[PDB]
């Protein structure tokens, strides 16, 4: 009953700003993946759509989980922006823009 | 029954795993079993099961068997001709890169659009039988053909196709293309040269087809 939460935050304090930027880049490249996929299946569903009926439900699932990832990472960014409002604001906002 | 089951097992052990279409050992063994049958009902359906398992198009011996079985008379010969035109549409689909057998109902329009995108002189005819055998109206076929030609600004071809068509389906195609034209003109105008040229072409192609439809509907007072 004496200050055990502080060391647990150290196991979650390993997520540096470089790690936040890598996650932003990962989400951007996955957004690009899904965008290229949609551009591909547009011509499929209009011209040649045999092997993509199940990929439509796969798209639904992946876009849903990507929206959930966007929301959770935005919540993570907003949780830490209010903590450090003088030293970590600029680099948090630069990646929040992306 | 056991001879037919042996033929079925011979088909299954070869065609299911057939990566290369040179396992013709089943054809020669199955012809002898066909010759061993004594019931005419069990010969035609056995040949049909050969048809329903062999990859389209079949080989030379199977082609001889098909031409032989077309020659004599049986109530199942109508089913054999149904399977023959099934082979024909499978040949068409696999020549257009669609290898699935019996696409259910929803991809027929997509297949027609894909065939019409090939610009083949027989592509209209190829897409005709796709909606024919799958029980879909010819209205959509010619309507989409006319729409594609309008998008390409080839309304003279639309006029000759309309004049070649019987008036009954011509009315159906004309009313639908007129509705599509008015709906397409209802959206925002395009200030580019190509856009305004397309509006002018659409209007000019619509006026004379409307004149033809007026000529057709002289007695239908409600439609007149």
């Amino acid at each position: 009953m004496a200050s055990f939460v502080t060391e647990v935050l150290a196991h979650s304090g390993r997520l540096e700003k470089e790690d936040l930027g890598t996650r932003i880049s990962r989400l951007t490249r996955r957004v690009e993946e899904i965008k290229g996929e949609v551009c591909n299946m547009i011509s499929k569903k209009y011209s040649e759509f045999l092997p993509s009926m199940q990929s439509a439900q796969g798209l639904i699932t992946q876009v849903d989980k990507l929206s959930e990832d966007i929301d959770l990472l935005k919540s993570r960014i907003e949780s830490e922006v209010r903590r450090d409002l003088h030293v970590s604001t600029g680099e948090f906002t630069d990646l929040k823009q992306q | 029954e056991l001879l037919l089951l042996y033929i079925e097992d011979l088909l299954n052990r070869c065609s299911s795993k057939s990566t290369s279409l040179f396992e013709t050992a089943w054809e020669a063994k199955a012809m002898a079993v066909i010759a061993c049958l004594s019931d005419t009902d069990l010969i035609f359906d056995a040949v049909l099961k050969i048809m329903y398992a062999a990859v389209v198009p079949w080989s030379a011996a199977v082609e001889q068997l098909v031409k032989q079985h077309l020659e004599m008379d049986h109530p199942k010969v109508k089913l054999l001709q149904e399977s023959y035109k099934l082979m024909e549409m499978k040949k068409l689909l696999r020549g257009y890169g669609i290898r699935e057998v019996n696409l259910l109902n929803k991809e027929i329009m997509r297949v027609v659009r894909y065939i019409l995108k090939q610009d083949v002189p027989s592509s209209l005819e190829d897409a005709l039988k796709v909606a024919q055998a799958f029980m879909l109206s010819d209205d959509e076929i010619y309507s989409l053909r006319i729409i594609d030609l309008i998008d390409r600004e080839q309304g003279e071809d639309c006029l000759l196709l309309l004049k070649s068509l019987p008036p009954a389906e011509a009315e159906k195609t004309a009313e639908r293309v007129i509705i599509w034209a008015r709906l397409a003109l209802q959206e925002e105008p395009d200030h580019s040269k190509e856009g305004k040229a397309w509006r002018m072409s659409v209007a000019k192609t619509s006026v004379d087809i409307l004149k033809i439809l007026c000529d057709i509907q002289k007695d239908n007072l409600q439609k007149k």
